[PDB]
RNA sequence: ACGAGACUCUGGCAUGCUAACUAGUUACGCGACCCCGGUCGGCGUAACUUCUUAGAGGGACAAGUGGCGUUCAGCCACCCGAGAUUGAGCAAUAACAGGUCUGUGAUGCCCUUAGAUGUCCGGGGCUGCACGCGCGCUACACUGACUGGCUCAGCGUGUGCCUACCCUACGCCGGCAGGCGCGGGUAACCCGUUGAACCCCAUUCGUGAUGGGGAUCGGGGAUUGCAAUUAUUCCCCAUGAACGAGGAAUUCCCAGUAAGUGCGGGUCAUAAGCUUGCGUUGAUUAAGUCCCUGCCCUUUGUACACACCGCCCGU
């Protein structure tokens, strides 16, 4: 590692279907606040709403499927 | 008061047994075999000794009065239904036993049953339960 | 993984009394649990000492309950 | 009375340690580092073996010591991440020998401490600093610079009395080194 | 005169939330401010109606566990009030601010999911929903105080008191912070 | 056409309707205590259904609004609103070598019928213990134990045909388990305003197999019954064992729900650690999935059809 990634917080725009083996994960469409043009997909555990802002430890990965 | 008094006796040697002095006097005397929680309150109520003191600071005259209440409890107006050993088959007297009369009299009663050959004595000799309960599912620590 | 079986004193010796009288009114939160932990004494003995200090007037009452009581020091001003 | 073995409070990364396992949890497992004053550690479930396991207590064996390598440590917070998969088979004999020398040095110094009757944490750390850590820093080896020093000082009293700890305690330590290390 | 909803003797105003991700999930400010941490009910009926519950009421409801304590709401309420007494007399800080800053500091922000068959050890890194952040934070605070107050001379009114302030300053001498950062370490270890 | 739905019972509301000395409320008088005003489930009687009882009717239907949908069946959120998914009952064709001949004077065949497998009396047994398994109860404590005081319910049941055995206020005696003359109820009237438990408050205890835990065991006293011994049950004093939150594995549940806590009914001469109901306190998590264990429909494959727990090749 030897690198401190700055924490970025992102707000969802649309909730997708629930992924995972047991259906416990959820696909969401988050967007960044320092520049409101970028939209990526992340895997979340737990219930989420529309307009719910999430904290992200990293902002580089993309969402994988149930496997 | 709350400071430790002089000649504060720690270990109390009473009736050839070991008694702690750090416990409450209503509970430190309960370590003697034969006496329990309920009869301890009556003894310290007949004697003029309060229940708010530990056993480690009492002295010879009050513990001697308590030992007299131990050995002869009948004429200090302790009621007859409060005793553990009543209406004896040997002599018919009401008495309170303190571990020596208790142990040897329990032993003598068990050998009396084993000599008389009652089924209670045979069950005590075999090492089983006497009060008439189920042995099929319990008592698994009997023998290997 | 040391056991360290506690053997709390049933009454005060010499050093515990003045250690209490110099340090307990100089602490923020006083309860019989933290007095028994810091001064290695019994719980009821700490309650009796705190009742004595309350009767002396060097400790103010905050709240009383059948489970635990809350005590604090005097204002230094 | 107990303290750490070497002068370091927490070990560095890529360092081998022998650790005592205590309990097994869901995400990891609680252990105790016997040479670092039984501090809290963590071994990962996926790091226990490189292949598929059939039970947790195939490789748990609660109560028996094991060899691990420190992967990530946190000196300011007191957290050490341990690793079981990344160990060589040739390291076990050297780790066992190092732990043998460290444990016989700790036992000899504990015996000398209870002879000298010095029961305090800071005083015991001072006795370690005046007894073993000085020669460890002199020989620049964390563990290999001590047992050779007692082996030389069993025959060389001038080398034994180089540390200015005390006189009667130095004589008691020399007597213990002469009687035990033969 | 209802000038201010004083929480027994503490004021529900002038309390600062530092995180913006937990702004609409913690309700203590000016609308959901009660005199007691005990309300009526119909709060766990729909999906997100528990986000409108007061945070001290959620802590009181999660205080009771392990068989012999279920249903005893009055006893947990007086534990909460006594714990607020030690929190106010111990730091000089308002006790509602200590509750807010501990939950933010003890929230696990990244999680690992069990994936594969039964027995295989595979974890996939996901992030934690903000409601689940508060939920596991309250659960962690409650279980830390619960296992602190077990076979110990120290009462639960004091064991709960030391558990939040160690979570408020992030000293990591508390048990909630311990599971929080080992969970973050496990989620960081395999991503 | 059956099944689902439709239908019935119960809960959730209606200050509108009908009604109450076997249910009360509000006013009035008398009486009692205190400092001019408060309390009375104290006494008695002028209206009333606000509490209670239970009868008829009403009310919620995707009814409205904004979206999605072929703008069709329907779905989502919100407002007014006691409820915008309460719980149970009934429950189709086909078959099981499922259980019951020990529910029956329901029953075919077989056996037996006076030294009886019918019947009756007396005693014993179904409880007997190297051990294993299932359903349950109490705990491993200080969110606690003991001791005082404060304080709150709902389902129920009650003098029986041969059949004798009911529920109980009140007075005395006795520590208590209990005992005697006394009164009510064949029941919204009497137990009864069912002063229930958990909780609440105030002392004692202080991390100690301890004042936790009450197994085992000794002595004594009452009740039921013709009869208790292999202690029916209850009470009193002693006796104070294992047990320090439990391996592999596995059960139940998502709202007044789990769980804690007690009260009724069934067995009952004596009687609940079981079961069926009832009430109090009252949560954590989730509004999803087919990964595990299985179920429903379509397509495909089969050397199976007593149907994969099938069939089958060779030494």
């Amino acid at each position: 590692t030897s690198r401190v990634q700055p924490i970025k917080l992102a707000r969802v725009t649309k909730v997708l279907g629930r992924t995972g083996s047991q259906g416990q994960c959820t696909q969401v469409r988050v967007e960044f606040m320092d520049d409101t043009s970028r939209s990526i997909i992340r895997n979340v555990k737990g219930p989420v709403r529309e307009g719910d802002v999430l904290t992200l430890l990293e902002s580089e990965r993309e969402a994988r499927r149930l496997r | 008061s709350l400071v430790i008094p002089e000649k504060f006796q720690h270990i109390l040697r009473v009736l050839n047994t070991n008694i702690d002095g750090r416990r409450k006097i209503a509970f430190a005397i309960t370590a003697i075999k034969g006496v329990g929680r309920r009869y301890a309150h009556v003894v310290l109520r007949k004697a003029d000794i309060d229940l708010t003191k530990r056993a480690g600071e009492l002295t010879e005259d009050e513990v001697e009065r308590v030992i007299t209440i131990m050995q002869n409890p009948r004429q200090y107006k302790i009621p007859d239904w409060f005793l553990n050993r009543q209406k004896d088959v040997k002599d018919g007297k009401y008495s309170q036993v303190l571990a020596n009369g208790l142990d040897n009299k329990l032993r003598e009663d068990l050998e009396r049953l084993k000599k008389i050959r009652a089924h209670r004595g045979l069950r005590h000799f075999w090492g089983l339960r006497v009060r008439g309960q189920h042995t099929k599912t319990t008592g698994r620590r009997g023998r290997t | 993984k040391v056991r360290d079986k506690l053997n709390n004193l049933v009454l005060f010796d010499k050093a515990t009394y003045d250690k209490l009288c110099k340090e307990v009114p100089n602490y923020k939160l006083i309860t019989p649990a933290v007095v028994s932990e810091r001064l290695k004494i019994r719980g009821s003995l700490a309650r009796a000492a705190l009742q004595e200090l309350l009767s002396k007037g060097l400790i103010k009452l905050v709240s009383k309950h059948r489970a635990q009581v809350i005590y604090t020091r005097n204002t230094k001003g | 009375l107990s303290c750490r073995f070497y002068q370091h409070k927490f070990p560095e990364v890529e360092d081998v340690v022998m650790v005592n396992v205590r309990s097994i949890a869901e995400m990891g497992a609680y252990v105790s580092l016997l040479e670092y004053n039984n501090i809290e550690g963590m071994i990962l479930l996926s790091e226990l073996s490189r292949r598929r396991i059939r039970s947790i207590n195939k490789l748990i064996r609660i109560g028996r010591n094991e060899c691990v390598v420190v992967i990530r440590v946190d000196k300011e917070k007191g957290y050490i991440d341990l690793s079981k998969r990344r160990v060589s088979p040739e390291e076990a004999i050297k780790c066992e020998d190092k732990f043998t020398k460290s444990k016989t040095v700790y036992s000899i110094l504990r015996h000398v401490a209870e002879v000298l009757e010095y029961t305090k944490d800071e005083q015991l750390e001072s006795l370690f600093q005046r007894t073993a850590w000085v020669f460890d820093d002199k020989y620049k080896r964390p563990g290999y610079g001590a047992y050779d020093a007692f082996k030389h000082a069993v025959s060389d009293p001038s080398i034994l009395d180089s540390l200015d700890l005390n006189e009667d305690e130095r004589e008691v330590l020399i007597n213990n080194i002469n009687r035990r290390l033969t | 005169t209802p000038d201010i909803k004083l929480f027994g003797k503490w004021s529900t105003d002038d309390v600062q939330i530092n995180d913006i991700s937990l702004q609409d999930y913690i309700a203590v400010k000016e609308k959901y401010a009660k005199y007691l941490p005990h309300s009526a009910g119909r709060y766990a009926a729909k999906r997100f109606r528990k986000a409108q519950c007061p945070i001290v009421e959620r802590l009181t409801n999660s205080m009771m566990m392990h068989g012999r304590n279920n249903g005893k709401k009055l006893m947990t309420v007086r534990i909460v009030k006594h714990a607020f007494e030690i929190i106010h007399l111990l730091t000089g800080e308002n006790p509602l601010q200590v509750l807010v800053n501990a939950i933010i500091n003890s929230g696990p922000r990244e999680d690992s999911t069990r994936i594969g068959r039964a027995g295989t050890v595979r974890r996939q890194a996901v992030d934690v929903s903000p409601l689940r952040r508060v939920n596991q934070a309250i659960w962690l605070l409650c279980t830390g105080a619960r296992e602190a107050a077990f076979r110990n001379i120290k009462t639960i009114a004091e064991c709960l008191a030391d558990e939040l302030i160690n979570a408020a300053k992030g000293s990591s001498n508390s048990y909630a912070i311990k599971k929080k950062d080992e969970l973050e370490r496990v989620a960081k270890s395999n991503r």
